[PDB]
């Protein structure tokens, strides 16, 4: 039985490190959004200068 | 020689050719801006979702 209790102890704590990681990670996807219309930007300039 | 006379005629009675852009414009891609720089959309707001969560799912450990 001890053993098991040990296991949830240590549990209890770093979990609530994961939670925060996880939305800490999302946060620069949001991030990445502004990213993304950049390299759209970079790749329609370049193509229509290819055109010309 | 013939090769002053050639060199000559081409030179002299030639230098201007049609250019003209717009004709251009025709046989390239045309600029436009980019579109939705859409900020993203906020979800699961509240901690609605969490005490929803808790209890949902009955094996919270086995």
């Amino acid at each position: 039985r001890i053993d098991s209790v040990s296991q949830l102890q240590n549990v209890a704590e770093t979990t609530k490190v994961l939670f925060d990681v996880s939305k800490e990670t999302v946060e620069l996807e949001s991030e990445a959004f502004e990213l993304k219309q950049k390299v759209e930007l970079a790749h329609e300039a370049k193509a229509v200068l290819d055109s010309w | 020689n013939v090769i002053q006379d050639l060199y000559l005629r081409e030179l002299k009675d030639t230098k201007l050719a049609p250019s003209t852009l717009q004709d251009a414009e025709g046989n390239v891609k045309p600029w436009n801006p980019p579109q939705k720089p859409n900020l993203p959309e906020l979800e699961l707001q509240g901690p609605e979702a969490l005490k929803a969560y808790t209890e949902q799912n009955v094996e919270t450990a086995h």
